[PDB]
């Protein structure tokens, strides 16, 4: 905690913050972490303000252990499932996506990754009629694609227009950026609580490794904590406020000590919670929308399972 | 309660004999089989006798934001005998969960759940998923000086080692990678594990099943190694 | 909850806060400075400035953004099927870099792209300026001067068969010395006044607010060249990218690069590839490559997120960049 203010807790004032703050002790962790006794009696303070005080500053700090049944009563109906146009991940995902979850697809240049965001963020917007926030950090995005998606689905001009405006994007090309966007589309929904239509339920990131990209090398430290930093406040986001969330990234060596591995290095490893590993065929069939997706980490069912998925004939 | 034997036999059998509190922690890369492991454990130890359980009540703590209710839910149904619809919301319901944010958090948290504690005698097991999620964060922030970083670490292992010694409970912990592993904690830590064990895998495509580890146990200085099959109904073990 | 690791903060003033115990901004925002300086040992200049970066640090959709490109055209090439390609020219607000083998054009199509960027939007350009930056020394003003009579005698030759008098009032203006000034001239002989001239464009473009095009003529010279650590060239590389786009999206601009080839000897038949390693790959919007097959130039589309590859045929005649 910082300096007093009214309002934090019941029974505050001066005296008792000024003989803290003497004593070497302001802070509510050391304050806990110090015995009661010790500064009840050491500093010769009522004990049954100072008990009610630490119970109440605790329990409007604390998040109370619930049951597991009722939860999981409510999470049937919170989850949702959101289909994209191909099976072969949704047979592998318990039959159906999962909504507050952190996926996320690996893919080169020319792989696919936008393209894949491109035509999830069209189904969801059109189909399931949902506002849908779109990040773009590299000038990915062109519009004109986005309307070729759409009439590929419908022949209305009014379905295409609706569709178009329920779709937002922002650039942001520094972490800063990023961070500050995020933030405030947390502020945003905490403060649409009240409200049932408008909140995006779909947040893309068409590239979280160029943002990053620069601050990493050398050998200093801040790089890591800021991509860690950027990594707890989207699974916060996605946990907290049920949002899905997809970013995309690049691979690393191919060389024969290291396999084709995400980049970013391995503290990146643990923050997704799927993997898809798009590539590009070899020989016969190459070029056009052929591309052969796996499912690398998804720690849920099986993995190592190859598939096809065609993009110049989809959509 | 501290018995290790009755539905123990393949993992945890031969080490140990029954004791006033134990402290586990798991280590090893992502992907290895960790959370599937725990979710084993928690499962089978989650029913009452006549189910097959032990009537014992969890507590669980999260970090990573990782835990995933269907898959456990789907691990208990494939797994019941007696497998229903009715019944599963009960066997589910002696289940508890919280979820944590930073390390202020996790400290504050646990000064907090004493009050939990004293409501009921039941729980019998304390899960703490990846402790360590908050490294870099406080690393970097303390700044140069040692003391100044893993200061609310050893406050919050001080408090977990006085929760567990007095209360008579049993601890589990993940830890990530950064001679099979490396010093990651601060020392506060490493008296404290009384089985270390880690978890590896290679890269081979029709053995996606298998599974591979190796545990250190200090207070006996045994080198044993396990294997076990991962599945969609659980964890099978040869 | 807003942690302090989140905000661009020095990191003695961010240290210190830390030891204090503070991890929000949100009581850091009534705070007074004056007790905040006494508490974490600092002085007003540091706690003000904290103050106002802490509180510093837009809704548009993709109707606006469609609707927005749209509005602006693009950059002719004077090569029809090139056009057709690429939906009908250099795009705007993107990354675009061309690879090839040395003599092959790309100085031509970068000579051309420059005239071509003066176009009155009658006729159906852009008219804006353009920024030349070269590395290499190979900018000769007298190809730019052929180049630019030619492109005015084809569009007199146009305006005249059109027979209408809002092109002839789109002419006069439209003079050889007029275009030829509109070109601003750099040179950097070094990767390091390369990186410098980067970072004084904001202000420049922010000066001149008419450039609608920025050529760099030549990357792989300056780093390809005494670089022992390839680590530093990466970082270096990765953050000329970054600025690059940001002021693309930022200033409405058409960025275009020019990069070089390399031969691999992969299997056992040596291929040519783009230098520069390959995570600078997905560091352009756009790339194109120029081969030579058999006595014939063709321009490959490689990596696009608008429209699928397919080859098409070029090759220069005395008047610059042409189709057939
Ligand atoms: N790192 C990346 N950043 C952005 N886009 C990428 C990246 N890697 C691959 N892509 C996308 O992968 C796509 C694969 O190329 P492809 O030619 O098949 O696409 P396309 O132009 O959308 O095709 P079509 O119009 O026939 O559907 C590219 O369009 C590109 O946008
Ligand atoms: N005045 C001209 N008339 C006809 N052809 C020319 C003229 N000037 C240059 N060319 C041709 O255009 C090509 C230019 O290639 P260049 O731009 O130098 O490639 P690079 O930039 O890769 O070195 C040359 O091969 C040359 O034959
Ligand atoms: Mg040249």
């Amino acid at each position: 905690m910082g300096v007093l203010r009214v309002g934090l807790c019941p029974g505050l004032t001066e005296e008792m913050i000024q003989l803290l703050r003497s004593h070497r002790i302001k802070t509510v962790v050391d304050l806990v972490s110090a015995d009661l006794e010790e500064v009840a009696q050491k500093c010769g303070l009522s004990y049954k303000a100072l008990v009610a005080l630490r119970r109440v500053l605790l329990a409007q700090f604390s998040a109370f252990p619930v049951n597991g049944a009722d939860l999981y009563e409510e999470l049937k109906t919170s989850t949702a499932i959101l289909s994209t146009g191909i099976g072969s991940l949704d047979k592998l995902l318990d039959a159906g996506l999962y909504t507050g979850e952190v996926t996320e697809i690996v893919g080169g240049p020319g792989s696919g990754k936008t393209q894949v965001c491109l035509c999830m963020a069209a189904n969801v917007a059109h189909g399931l009629q949902q506002n849908v926030l779109y990040v773009d950090s590299n000038g990915g995005l062109t519009a004109s694609r986005l309307l070729q998606l759409l009439q590929a689905k419908t022949q209305d001009e009014e379905e295409q227009a609706e569709a178009l405006r329920r779709i937002q994007v922002v650039h942001a090309f520094d972490i800063f950026q990023m961070l500050d966007v995020l933030q405030e589309l947390r502020g945003t929904v905490a403060q649409q609580v009240t409200g049932s239509s408008g909140t995006v339920k779909v947040v893309v990131v068409d590239s979280v490794t160029a943002v990053v990209s620069p601050l990493l090398g050398g050998q200093q430290r801040e790089g890591l904590a800021l991509m860690m930093q950027l990594a707890r406040e989207l699974k916060t986001l996605a946990r907290d406020l049920g949002m899905a969330v997809v970013v995309t990234n690049h691979i690393t060596r191919d060389r024969d000590s290291g396999r084709l591995k995400p980049a970013l290095g391995r503290s990146w490893s643990f923050v997704p919670s799927t993997r898809i590993l798009l590539d590009t065929i070899e020989g016969a069939g190459a070029s056009g929308g052929r591309r052969m997706a796996c499912l690398a980490k998804s720690s849920r069912q099986p993995t190592g399972f190859q598939e096809m998925v065609d993009i110049g004939t989809w959509g | 309660r501290s018995s290790l034997k009755e539905i123990e036999p393949n993992l945890f059998a031969d080490e140990d004999s029954p004791v006033h509190g134990d402290i586990l922690e798991f280590h090893g890369p992502e992907g290895t089989g960790k959370t599937e492991m725990l979710y084993h454990l928690t499962a089978r130890c989650i029913l009452p006798k006549s189910e097959g359980g032990l009537e014992v009540e969890v507590l669980f703590i999260d970090t990573d934001y990782h835990f995933d209710m269907l898959r456990l839910v789907t691990i208990l149904e494939h797994r019941l005998s007696q497998s229903s619809e009715e019944i599963i919301k009960y066997c589910l319901g002696r289940f508890f969960l919280v979820y944590c944010s930073s390390s202020t958090h996790l400290l504050l948290t646990l000064y907090s759940l004493e009050s939990m504690f004293c409501s009921h005698p039941s729980l019998c097991l304390l899960i703490l998923d990846s402790l360590s999620a908050f490294y870099w964060i406080d690393r970097v922030n303390g700044g140069e000086s040692v003391n100044l970083q893993e200061s609310t670490l050893r406050k919050c292992s001080q408090c977990l080692e006085k929760l567990v010694n007095d209360y008579r409970l049993v601890l589990f912990a993940t830890t990530q990678t950064i001679i099979d592993y490396r010093p990651y904690l601060c020392k506060a830590w490493q008296q404290l594990v009384k089985h270390r064990m880690f978890f590896s895998k290679q890269d081979d495509s029709q053995s996606s099943n298998q599974f591979s580890l190796v545990s250190r146990c200090l207070k006996s200085n045994s080198l044993k190694k396990h294997f076990f099959i991962i599945g969609e109904s659980g964890v099978e073990f040869c | 909850q807003r942690d302090l690791v989140s905000f661009p903060l020095s990191p003695a003033v961010r240290v210190k806060l830390v030891s204090a115990g503070f991890q929000t901004a949100e009581e850091l925002l009534e705070v007074k400075p004056s007790e905040l300086s006494k508490e974490v040992g600092i002085s007003k200049a540091e706690a003000l400035e904290t103050l106002q970066i802490i509180r510093r640090e837009k809704k548009c959709t993709a109707l606006e953004l469609l609707e927005q490109e749209h509005t602006q055209g693009f950059i002719i090439t004077f090569c029809s099927a090139l056009d057709d390609i690429l939906g009908g020219g250099v795009p705007l607000m993107k990354t675009t870099e061309i690879c090839g083998a040395p003599g092959v054009g790309k100085t031509q199509l970068c000579m051309q792209l420059a005239v071509d960027v003066q176009i009155p939007e009658c006729f159906g350009g852009v008219a804006g300026e353009a920024v030349f930056i070269d590395t290499e020394g190979s900018f000769m003003v007298d190809r730019v001067v052929d180049l630019a009579t030619a492109c005015i005698q084809h569009l007199q030759l146009i305006a005249e068969k059109h027979k209408g008098e809002e092109h002839r009032k789109a002419l006069e203006d439209f003079t050889l010395d007029n275009i030829l000034s509109h070109i601003y001239y750099f040179r950097c002989r070094d990767y390091t006044e390369l990186l410098a001239q980067v970072y004084l464009l904001p202000d420049f473009l922010s000066e001149h607010s008419k450039v609608r095009l920025v050529i760099v003529d030549g990357i792989a010279f300056p780093f390809r060249h005494d670089l022992d650590d390839l680590s530093l060239r990466t970082r270096l590389l990765n953050g000329l990218a970054q600025q690059m786009i940001s002021l693309a999206n930022n200033h409405r601009l058409a960025v275009i690069l020019t990069n070089q080839m390399t031969t691999k000897i992969d299997r056992n038949q040596a291929l040519l590839v783009p230098a520069l390693g390959e995570s600078w790959g997905h560091a352009a919007t756009i790339r194109l490559i120029f081969h030579w097959d058999r006595k014939q130039r063709l321009a490959t589309l490689y990596k696009s997120p608008s429209q699928k590859e397919c080859t098409v045929l070029f090759q220069i005649k005395p008047q610059g960049f042409r189709d057939t």
